[PDB]
């Protein structure tokens, strides 16, 4: 009945403090060991540290000398602090908590468990500022669809950092939903397409509006899709 | 099994190309088939059942010693890969510091 | 009413193996010491990742359980089965006692390597009650106490 | 630092076989209190790693039978006994005995399904794009294996080159299929230069190259 929820700066730049937060849901923070796990783009998983209420910040060596962890049991949110950031440290950031036995002499000096993870978070680390989307709707040819089924989609493009989120008529459609990897345009921005595949009788009758979040800038985008009208 | 007659088996291995010649005049049982032998298996003698839900590396007649601990005071004759057999049926290795007891004052 | 090691070790220190039972004018306090506990229960796994060590050697029988073999051969058999049961047994029994002799020694080494680092810490500015405390002749304030556990007492 | 070693890196298997992944720790994993600390940890497409095993052997609750977890002191295995397209995803190993806590490189698994021929579409570059001077094509192969296909653009039975940028979604998590997504990007002069926009897919499931193709402008 326990969940994790990161939050923090989707961009932080080069040599700042990364600060992120894990805020906990239907648990008391007192009770559980606390730890950080980072997994840079396609790599290994990195773990942090760990702390527990009355304090051990007991970290990896790698990034000892920069991190910083707390938690606030009012709140209830461990917390996070990366000072002095490279690109190195671009990475989803995870957050993890493991039970915590009062009486285990001995675990506090073992690597905590891994019960429950958090979603994670990306903080990509570099100096280029916030660049809103552009939404554009990709829309079937005057109906030449022909089969039994129909395809439509979004063009969520030119936007930096990641991520971006697309979800369809405000999440009731999810069959057939394909929201694809963005990708890097030569331009130093991302950009990716969301499709989703409908009937073909369901044109012109069925309202189809992708919603684009990218929380970087703070831009909500509602892009309605509809075969074209010549 | 009713019988008061007694059949002798004896055996011999045949190195290849080599031949075994019998000659013989009554009395003799023959062999129809000669056997070779496969590949590496291990000869185990037990008393239980077998179980292909649980994976096991050591047997007595008893069942599997299933152990990380490296000694055991079950069979001196465990076949397999095995902890070693000892005379004791306990051996404590300190995992903690001496305990001393505190007195109120 | 305080006591140290040199006397009884404490009841109430959980957090660790070893800590700091400090008095002053705020009040009693119990913290463990993180570095040097972990430095005993480092050295004891080490023990135990080196005897849970498997052995990959594979016997196969020699004996038969069902149908006996010739005497001579057997007893032969029994009495190196016999022999080697008796130096495994001995082997054993002396390694639990070393190692458990080096294991309650190794925890007591680790508590005096923390007193006599406090030790020098304090310099001239406390003495040795004699059962494991430091009488300290100076106001030290619950902040000052903890300077003398993370190793910035000056 | 304990070294955590996996193996195979990539572990294509067949839906509904078995399959195992071996795990070697640079040192004995052992602790005080008995119990020798290494975990399984699987992560799916996209999403945060969820753990299968706990301490070698333990599965953790709400895990699907097939998960059974073994290993010694210096070696270990983790076991599937029916891989279904499910399973999908990257499997991690940990060590939780010596600090630091350390993972595995990670094993890749991908379901190998029967072959789908993909279903094909073409998009052309809407009217409000084409105000901030540049186009973007885009041709769709929608739930197909395997996750090998050839598009090509043909704009005029000409081969487009260079300006092609295509995207692919992991495998399905029950049809254990693909989908892929190639951009054609160009300039709003160049756009309006030619008429046909022609996509040519070849995949395995065609018995031949099918093709989806838009006049400029028209409907
Ligand atoms: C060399 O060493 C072997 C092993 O020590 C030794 O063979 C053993 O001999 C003893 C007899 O001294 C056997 O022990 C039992 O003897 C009683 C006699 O009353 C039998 O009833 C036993 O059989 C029943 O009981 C078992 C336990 O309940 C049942 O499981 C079994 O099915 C029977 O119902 C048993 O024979 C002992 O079994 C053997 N061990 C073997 C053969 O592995 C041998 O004699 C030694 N050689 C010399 C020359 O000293
Ligand atoms: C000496 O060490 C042993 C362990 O090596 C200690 O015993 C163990 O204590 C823990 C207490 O947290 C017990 O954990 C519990 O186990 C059950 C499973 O049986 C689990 O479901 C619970 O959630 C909980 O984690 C553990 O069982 C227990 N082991 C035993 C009893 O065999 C022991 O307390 C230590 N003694 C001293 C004096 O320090
Ligand atoms: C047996 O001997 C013959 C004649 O020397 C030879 O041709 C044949 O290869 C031999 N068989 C084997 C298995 O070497
Ligand atoms: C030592 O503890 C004091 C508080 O008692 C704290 O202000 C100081 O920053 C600590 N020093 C280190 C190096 O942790």
């Amino acid at each position: 009945q326990v969940q994790l929820q990161e939050s923090g700066p989707g961009l932080v730049k080069p040599s700042e403090t990364l600060s992120l937060t894990c805020t906990v849901s239907g648990a008391s923070v007192s009770s559980y060991f606390w730890s950080w796990i980072r997994q840079p783009a396609g790599k290994a998983l990195e773990w942090i540290g760990r702390i527990y209420t009355s304090g051990n910040t007991k970290s990896n060596p790698s990034l000892e000398s920069r991190v910083t962890m707390s938690l606030d049991a009012s709140k209830d949110q461990f917390s996070l602090k990366l000072t002095s950031v490279t690109a190195a440290d671009t990475a989803v950031y995870y957050c993890a908590a493991g039970r915590l036995d009062y009486s285990d002499t001995t675990g506090y000096y073992k690597p905590p468990p891994l019960d429950y993870w958090g979603q994670g978070a990306l903080v990509t680390v570099s100096s280029a500022s916030t660049k809103g989307p552009s939404v554009f709707p990709l829309a079937p040819s005057s109906k030449s669809t022909s089969g039994g089924t129909a395809a439509l989609g979004c063009l969520v493009k030119d936007y930096f950092p990641e991520p971006v989120t697309v979800s369809w008529n405000s999440g009731a459609l999810t069959s057939g939903v394909h929201t694809f990897p963005a990708v890097l345009q030569s331009s130093g921005l991302y950009s990716l397409s969301s499709v989703v595949t409908v009937p073909s009788s369901s044109l012109g009758t069925q309202t189809y509006i992708c919603n684009v979040n990218h929380k970087p800038s703070n831009t909500k985008v509602d892009k309605k899709v509809e075969p074209k009208s010549c | 099994n009713g019988l008061s007659g007694r059949i002798d088996f004896h055996w011999l291995m045949l190195n290849p190309n080599d031949t075994v010649t019998f000659s013989f005049n009554g009395a003799f049982i023959a062999p129809d088939r000669a056997s070779f032998l496969r590949g590496k298996s291990m000869g185990i003698q037990s008393g239980v059942q077998v179980d292909a839900n649980c994976e096991g590396d050591c047997y007595h007649s008893g069942g599997t010693i299933i152990s990380n601990l490296p000694f055991q005071n079950i069979d001196s004759r465990a076949v397999g890969k095995c902890p070693r057999y000892v005379k004791q049926r306990s051996l404590l290795l300190a995992t903690g510091m001496k305990n001393v007891p505190e007195i109120p004052k | 009413a305080i006591a140290g090691f040199i006397e009884n070790g404490w009841e109430g220190l959980i957090d660790g193996w070893y800590g700091f039972r400090h008095q002053n004018a705020q009040g009693e306090g119990t913290a463990a010491d993180y570095k040097s506990t972990q430095s005993a229960i480092d050295q004891i796994t080490g023990k135990l990742n080196r005897l849970i060590e498997k052995t990959n050697q594979q016997f196969e029988l020699i004996d038969n359980e069902f149908n006996e073999v010739e005497k001579q051969i057997g007893n032969v058999i029994n009495w190196t089965r016999d022999s080697i049961t008796e130096v495994w047994s001995y082997n054993a029994e002396l390694l639990v006692a070393m190692e458990n002799q080096h294991t309650i020694d190794l925890a007591d080494s680790e508590m005096d390597k923390l007193y006599e680092r406090v030790k020098r810490q304090l310099r001239e500015n406390a003495e040795e009650d004699g059962t494991g405390c430091f009488e300290i002749f100076h106001k030290c304030d619950d902040d000052c106490m903890a300077s003398i556990r993370n190793n910035t007492y000056d | 630092d304990v070294v955590m070693t996996q193996s195979p890196l990539s572990l294509p298997v067949t839906l509904g076989q078995p399959a195992s992944i071996s795990c070697r720790s640079s040192q004995g994993l052992a602790f005080l209190d008995g119990n020798t600390y290494l975990s399984w940890f699987q992560q799916r497409p996209g999403q945060s790693p969820r753990r299968l095993i706990y301490k070698v052997s333990n599965r953790d609750s709400g895990v699907p039978d097939r998960f059974s977890g073994s290993g010694s002191r210096t070696d270990f295995t983790l076991k599937i006994s029916r891989v279904e397209a499910e399973d999908v995803g990257v499997y991690y190993c940990m060590q939780g005995t010596h600090w630091p806590l350390t993972f595995g490189g990670g094993t890749k698994v991908e379901i190998k399904r029967t072959v789908a021929a993909p279903s094909v579409f073409i998009f052309p570059p809407s009217d409000e794009q084409l105000k901030s001077g540049t186009a973007s094509v885009v041709c769709l192969l929608n739930n197909f294996y395997p996750r090998e296909a050839k598009v090509q653009w043909k704009v005029d039975n000409a081969l487009q080159s260079g300006n092609s940028q295509e995207s692919v979604t992991e495998q399905d998590s029950k049809d254990s299929t693909y989908s892929l997504s190639s951009t054609l990007t160009l300039s709003k002069a160049d756009y309006e230069k030619h008429k046909v926009y022609a996509c040519e897919v070849t995949h395995q499931g065609l018995r031949s190259p099918v093709t989806k193709s838009f006049n400029r402008g028209e409907c």
